[PDB]
């Protein structure tokens, strides 16, 4: 600590004084890991190993909940063209947790791929499928040419080359209404400057790289604003009280010493805020019993030492810290421990003879170095 | 005439003269 | 930023993305210091007064 | 099975004025001895509230709007109100929302309904075990495709007594947003004869069910010589929701004891 | 709608001047293959000056 | 920033564009009024002095 003053200092000469350095703070004993015991995988060979997908102006969308997701078999196949994220990163999936899950599948030509990203506009994002400025979730997509190609070209999947005004994100319109784009009014079924409102793809096995048939599977799920109902295969570890430790329930990050609860929660509510609107109590998402949340100890050090042209003996100061805490942190041989209202003081011995100050501690108590 | 600022990393100093002190000057 | 939680956006973002997230909670969060310790150094000055 | 009801008086639509009620826990996060600000589709404070009634002469079950979720409430005695229906064209073309409060628990069902002009529910008086049952749901006429279904945590609530004053408020809100559907509830005793009672209370979140249908209207479903009854009293009040901030006042107990509509005065 | 333009390496250059356009006409026709902007959005020329 | 005006922000950036060049605006907006305050604090204690 007198090294750490000098370096603090900037200075081979430290005057006789109270000097602050590095704060101390309290390091997690253990991790604490709580999720729901719940079991299922989530529906990935049912969303991504379909047998067939619809076509974009119908895009087919289907809900996940209640499940396991295990994304590292969806990244690591091959037979993935494009696995992007736009408001997580793809190794992130495993270690996070999902409000609300949605699939959206359809299938679009490769250069028709382009406008599927959030913020795109041309007439696949203006008439037939739209992401937010701001989307976050993942676009997975495949070359699906063996599945859904012919030689005379496959006809079926069709898109939206017309339409009265562009339409909202996430919007669906299934409608074959026949659009007039000139000014006199028609009947029937078509007539000048009148189209049907649908185009069908020329997917051919003989199209170039580009203007092949891609199978795409948007997930566009939520995270940490609602009850969750899609999670990581994450192992729920033992639940520990009275310690200082690094827990996590339901991806309540964060360090703290646990403790039981006199709070409330009424059976609707999982989590307990104070005055600041911040956690301070959790119920335990399986075994149902609320923890009282404190962060560990912490505050500076203050260092008090005589002139370096005095003596090379200093004491410490763990401002804010009860005595508990520096066994804990395993100095450590005590014999000079004592709890002043600033902190935790330690290497200086208690004197039961008041004197004059000389080095201010705080709280009524001051330093010297003395025979 | 507290406890969210010191888990925000905001500390309070003790006054070198406490309550009793300062009435003691007095 | 796209969370006021440090350890949310890094729970979500890889070391990239993370950095400009996290950029955005350090210069607001700096001014914010800069805002108190201003406004202290002025409320110190009428305390001194 | 579907009646034509003809038996009911003609009166013009009353109003009354809501004095502090309409306020539910909006979150599911647990808060005490603290004043929280919030803004949500509430009832607004003081607002005039339209008022529905079952008596003797009368029975209240029109197909009614359905805007931006509805404040429902219901003072009560003899438990003559069983449910309600919402939905947009409720006649099988797509599907439709039915809910219905049983003497047991509540249950939620989503299917292509075919509804009935005048609906209503029935109970069997005295049969053998001199006891009252519900044992009739004559609702709607078909349901092609139920696609969801919900039932409640179970409760036990009687089917018989009689009162010279109506005893029971229940109160509930019902939300149709971005496919999810909310409930919320909360049931307070009362000594009223024939209006809205003065007080407060929050209402506490139920079920969120994601539907994912459109909801525009709603009908009422009131408990019942194949035609004319004697409607036993009941009677409830439909408010519209406003987006309004509030200041809500917790007590140390972490229950909402009063709130401040910031745009009232 | 002029009967014929000119060959590209002495493209036509016209100014118009003084009048009222109607840029709904043009956007809304299915005659035209391409109406691209790069400065103003095609939604925007009804609504400019 | 592009331009001072917001109007002429919001008339021709893109959504997704404006919010960068907004945030520029709002930002320096922001400690051109905090410098005014502060400088403002600072005269305040000579006039009250």
């Amino acid at each position: 600590p007198l090294s750490e003053t000098k370096c603090t200092l900037k200075s081979f000469t430290v005057e006789k004084g109270i000097y602050q350095t590095s704060n101390f703070r309290v390091q997690p004993t253990e991790s604490i890991v709580r999720f729901p015991n719940i079991t299922n995988l989530c529906p990935f060979g049912e969303v991504f190993n379909a047998t067939r997908f619809a076509s974009v102006y119908a895009w087919n969308r289907k809900r996940i909940s209640n499940c396991v997701a295990d994304y590292s078999v969806l990244y690591n196949s091959a037979s993935f063209s494009t696995f992007k994220c736009y408001g997580v990163s793809p190794t992130k999936l495993n270690d996070l947790c999902f409000t609300n899950v949605y699939a959206d599948s359809f299938v679009i030509r490769g250069d028709e791929v382009r406008q599927i990203a959030p913020g795109q506009t041309g007439n696949i994002a203006d008439y037939n499928y739209k992401l937010p400025d701001d989307f976050t979730g993942c676009v997975i997509a495949w070359n699906s040419n063996n599945l859904d190609s012919k030689v005379g070209g496959n006809y079926n999947y069709l898109y939206r080359l017309f339409r009265k005004s562009n339409l909202k994100p996430f919007e669906r319109d299934i409608s074959t209404e026949i659009y007039q784009a000139g000014s006199t009014p028609c009947n029937g079924v078509k007539g000048f400057n009148c189209y049907f409102p649908l185009q069908s793809y020329g997917f051919q096995p003989t199209y170039g790289v580009g203007y092949q048939p891609y199978r795409v599977v948007v997930l566009s799920f939520e995270l940490l604003h609602a009850p969750a109902t899609v999670c990581g295969p994450k192992k729920s570890t033992n639940l520990v009280k009275n310690k200082c430790v690094n827990f996590n329930f339901n991806g309540l990050t964060g360090t703290g010493v646990l403790t039981e609860s006199n709070k409330k929660f009424l059976p609707f509510q999982q989590f307990g805020r104070d005055i600041a609107d911040t956690t301070d109590a959790v119920r335990d998402p399986q075994t149902l019993e609320i923890l009282d949340i404190t962060p560990c100890s912490f505050g500076g050090v203050s260092v008090i030492t005589p002139g370096t042209n005095t003596s090379n003996q200093v004491a410490v100061l763990y401002q804010g810290v009860n005595c508990t805490e520096v066994p804990v942190a395993i100095y450590s041989t005590g014999s000079n421990v004592f709890q002043t209202r600033a902190g935790c003081l330690i290497g200086a011995e208690h004197v039961n003879n008041s004197y004059e100050c000389d080095i201010p501690i705080g709280a009524g108590i001051c330093a010297s170095y003395q025979t | 005439t507290i406890c969210a600022q010191k888990f925000n990393g905001l500390t309070v100093l003790p006054p070198l003269l406490t309550d009793e002190m300062i009435a003691q000057y007095t | 930023a796209i969370s006021s939680v440090l350890n949310d956006i890094l729970s979500r973002l890889d070391p990239p993305e993370a950095e400009v997230q996290i950029d955005r909670l350090i210069t607001g969060r700096l001014q914010s210091l800069q805002t108190y310790v201003t406004q202290q150094l002025i409320r110190a000055a009428e305390i001194r007064a | 099975q579907c009646v034509n009801f003809t038996t009911r008086t003609q009166l013009p639509p009353a109003y009354t004025n809501s004095f502090t009620r309409g306020v539910y826990y909006p979150d599911k996060v647990f808060r005490s001895s603290v004043l929280h600000s919030t803004q949500d589709l509430f009832l607004p404070f003081f607002s005039n509230v339209t008022w529905f009634h079952a008596i003797h002469k009368r029975f209240a079950n029109p197909v009614l709007p359905f805007n931006d979720g509805v404040y429902f409430a219901s003072t009560e005695k003899s438990n003559i109100i069983r449910g309600w229906i919402f939905g947009t064209t409720l006649d099988s073309k797509t599907q439709s929302l039915l809910i219905v409060n049983n003497a047991t628990n509540v249950v939620i069902k989503v299917c292509e309904f075919q509804f009935c002009n005048d609906p209503f529910l029935g109970v069997y008086y005295h049969k053998n075990n001199k006891s009252w049952m519900e044992s009739e749901f004559r609702v709607y006429s078909s349901a092609n495709n139920c696609t969801f279904e919900y039932v409640s945590q179970p409760f036990l609530m009687d089917l018989e007594g009689k009162q010279g004053n109506f005893k029971n408020l229940r109160e509930f809100v019902f939300k149709n947003i971005d496919g999810y559907f909310k409930i919320y509830s909360k049931h307070t005793p009362i000594n009223l004869v024939r209006g809205l009672p003065q007080g407060f209370s929050a209402l506490e979140p139920l079920v969120d069910l994601p539907i994912g249908i459109n909801i525009t209207r709603f009908q009422t479903l009131h408990i019942s010589s194949s035609s004319g009854w004697t409607a036993g009293a009941a009677a409830y009040y439909v408010g519209y929701l406003q987006p309004r901030t509030f200041l809500l006042k917790y007590n140390e107990n972490g229950t909402i004891t009063d709130a401040v509509d910031c745009a009232l005065d």
